[PDB]
RNA sequence: AACCUGGGGAACUGAAACAUCUCAGUACCCAGAGGAGAGGAAAGAGAAAUCGACUCCCUGAGUAGCGGCGAGCGAAAGGGGA
RNA sequence: AGCCAUGGGGGAAUCUGGGCGGACCACCGCCUAAGGCUAAGUACUCCGGGUGACCGAUAGCGCACCAGUACCGUGAGGGAAA
RNA sequence: GGCGUGCCUAUUGAAGCAUGAGCCGGCGACUCACGGUCGUGGGCGAGCUUAAGCCGUUGAGGCGGAGGCGUAGGGAAACCGAG
RNA sequence: GUAAGAGGAGGUAUAGGGAGCGACGCUUGCCCGGUGCCGGAAGGUCAAGGGGAGGGGUGCAAGCCCCGAACCGAAGCCCCGG
RNA sequence: ACCGGAGCGCUGUCUCGGCGAGGGACCCGGUGAAAUUGAACUGGCCGUGAAGAUGCGGCCUACCCGUGGCAGGACGAAAAGA
RNA sequence: GGGCAGUUUGACUGGGGCGGUCGCCUCCUAAAAGGUAACGGAGGCGCCCAAAGGUCCCCUCAGGCGGGACGGAAAUCCGCCGGAGAGCGCAAGGGUAGAAGGGGGCCUGACUGCGAGGCCUGCAAGCCGAGCAGGGGCGAAAGCCGGGCCUAGUGAACCGGUGGU
């Protein structure tokens, strides 16, 4: 009888507008472990015919990691994770000129 | 019971809150009691709305 | 075909990156002025167990 | 069969028995905030890293074990004594 | 015989009650069209100076929302194909 | 609470005209409304042709056979056996 | 002659003066579709796998990556990100 | 009867409809406090409506959208008596 | 042809029943169903037993099968209790 | 506006209905842990206190007999005796004068961000609190303070009001 325990209070903020959902940019995360495997570049393009990635519209670099000099290829990156592209590696940020 | 009522005190200088009780049948006419607020230590505090 | 994910469950519960059901701590509205700052923070976020089978057994299709 | 005037009670009302008593005895290590004693009038007063609180309950402060003691012109007494 | 476009349009049942909702805009009545029907070239979509009739498949996706936030109901965009 | 569509009421303009981009306002875009025609791709089985890890006279269509027959009811309808 | 309370359903419990059946023969009841979900049999392995469709076959398969799972979570959210 | 219309009735308050009791003879008493019902050009509360004091978002503005006071808006219930 | 109370006559209503009637019942031949039906090889007492037994204990009456007849019992048949 | 529609119209319960009842706290029954039922007994709660809350200075009762203007079984004061029978808001249990009781002074810890680890237990809700850090009050200090001697005074969620982020 009693609430399916559906007592349960909501919490979900931002739950429901009616004109769909908010159009905006979705980042993408990546270990740069994962990147400790290959070697040569990566571009968004490149990333989602290998493995990972996937047209998550930006992505941002994070994990643990080698020191691996190449050029990594994407928009934004980890605060932490760009203290790892300092030991060795490149940044392009935002891409098209 | 109202006649002792719910009401809550407010910290001058902006906002601030704490939840209090009352009594209005007992000799009390307003309240200026001095607690703390989220921001900074122990200041004011007046009474204000239900 | 197709089984429907639970709308207000989904809207009103929270699976740990575990398999695990928690939510959060019920029982804060109507009270709050003669209580501690002990049942407001507490109040606060949850826990739970047990029920959380027919939870995650009813999060489904896109889990959550 | 007739069955004429007859009546009621008052009396089905009873008190939810709520879980008292003593829970942790000597021989037993209790580590930092365990109750021990359930009771409402001073059954076991306190001591030596013992507790008490609002509602007069015996719990652990340190992580030591349990003991007893009897002062009578002063009261029964809980000693929880840890380790040197 | 069946499908197909519109004009009308229930209840049992679900919600372990019952009105809102469900069942269902289904069943059934009607009109009328045909090998298809209907539809069909943007006062469109949607955020990228992006696309470029209509019907269809599959995916998107139980997704976003909808709701005595319960039952449950549940989109288009984009995509790959006809 | 838009947008599309409309029952009562008031009630426009002609490319600086104008709908919408979800209260509404600015801007920036998108499209040219209130006339109409359009194949294929999708749906359907009265019907014929072909297949079967479909049945073999209580199974199979209600009907293997002189079945929408006998027979039942005014009656709409029911529905054999073989 | 020694012994011996029919079968079932329901029941605390029935040989039952509880119930179901005259007897015989056949019909007759836990499936299926989709999704989930625990395991299990294998293949691949930070990768796994294709739906629609198209091409081939006359029980001959194969191309077809759109997409879904997976490599990361925490927070209502912006965001931060092995935190 | 959604409706056209239909009967009522080509009848007209000695006639058409609704209720109670039931030839006939005697006879039918108190209570308008609650309620039904008749009536009543003061008034109490209230609908959409009329109206526009006053507020806000926004554009540089011109402007547009939304909120809304005072006070005037019926039936009705209160009201007054039968 | 509605419900009491009374009284007269009258009478098989009764005291209380006896014969008689024909037609059914019973024997001859022709035809010949039904409900119900677990199977029966079915007496009684006295206890027991889920509390009311031919089936159990103890313990029982009586050769085997039939015809006419009655109706206490088989918790009798018909009613998945109003 | 029952003219017509579609629904509602509790459950418990010595057959039901009527009377009684639903939750929370105390006390038995309850059999020396808990726990333990009944339409079994016996009572209480929907509130109260800005001081009845917090700390420091400080006092101990109700009574008993003796003795006294009004008082006079009991207004008061006194003498001796008098360890809890006084009081501790409200019911009672448990408890307390080595204070929780009653008097004054400064105050406002019915504090903020957290909570080790335990009570309790079908879930959910309830119960307890060390310590930590911010600052605050009293205290010479040692130190107490996250409301009240405790157990009753309570309502998850969905909805929405209101102020802020």
């Amino acid at each position: 009888g009693r609430s399916t325990t559906l007592m349960r209070l909501p919490k979900r903020g931002m739950q429901g507008q009616v004109p769909g959902e908010i159009k905006r940019p979705r980042y993408q995360g990546v270990n740069l472990k994962d990147l400790a495997r290959f070697e040569g570049e990566v571009t968004p393009e490149l990333l989602v015919r290998a493995g990972l990635l996937k047209k998550g519209y930006r992505l941002k670099i994070l994990g643990e990691g080698e020191a691996k000099p190449l050029k990594v290829v994407a928009h934004a990156f980890s605060k932490s994770a760009l203290e790892k592209l300092k030991a060795a590696g490149g940044e392009p940020v935002l891409l098209e000129a | 019971v109202r006649i002792k009522l719910l009401l809550e005190c407010t910290e001058c200088k902006r906002r601030n809150y704490a939840t209090e009780k009352n009594k209005r049948n007992t000799p009390n006419k307003l309240e200026l009691r001095k607690y703390c607020p989220w921001c900074r230590k122990h200041t004011v505090h007046r009474e204000v709305k239900i | 075909p197709k089984m429907k994910t639970h709308k207000g469950a989904k809207k009103r519960v929270k699976i740990t990156a575990s398999g695990k059901v928690v939510a959060m701590k019920t029982g804060k509205r109507h009270l709050n002025w003669q209580k501690s700052g002990k049942e407001i923070r507490q109040k606060g976020r949850k826990f739970v167990l047990a029920k959380p089978e027919a939870e995650r057994i009813k999060l489904l299709l896109p889990y959550e | 069969a007739h069955k004429k005037g007859l009546g009621s009670t008052r009396n089905g009302r009873d008190s939810q028995a709520k879980r008292l008593g003593v829970k942790r005895y000597e021989g037993q290590v209790v580590r930092a905030g365990n109750i021990l004693v359930r009771q409402r009038g001073t059954r076991f007063k306190p001591g030596k890293n013992v507790g008490m609180g609002r509602d007069f309950t015996l719990f652990a402060l340190v992580d030591g074990v349990v003991e007893f003691q009897d002062r009578g012109r002063l009261g029964r007494y809980v000693h929880v004594r840890p380790l040197a």
